[PDB]
């Protein structure tokens, strides 16, 4: 149970 | 040559630090990993570039090689460009 939420290449 | 996609997997240890790897390159740097695990991993190239669904224990143990040594070629460094 391990998960990788990458939060980036975000639109600026 | 055969030791990157023909490759046996990691351990726990091996595949949660893999995930603080990557969250430890700079966006710039990061947006090749997300790239490489949803290019690897068919099944979560439904998830949106922004808010990527990775799920380690999924993963190919090519894939896990491919994210570990490119993200060590990195932090291995002065990693602050964008950091």
């Amino acid at each position: 149970e391990i998960k990788l939420k990458i939060t980036k290449t975000i639109q600026n | 040559s055969e030791e990157e996609d023909k490759c046996k997997p990691m351990s726990y240890e091996e595949k949660r630090q893999l995930s603080l790897d990557i969250n430890k390159l700079p966006g710039e740097k990061l947006g090749r990993v997300v790239h490489i695990i949803q290019s690897r991993e068919p099944s979560l190239k439904n998830s949106n570039p922004d808010e990527i669904e990775i799920d380690f224990e999924t993963l190919k143990p090519s894939t896990l090689r491919e994210l570990e040594r490119y993200v060590t070629s990195c932090l291995r460094k002065k990693r602050k460009p964008q950091a």
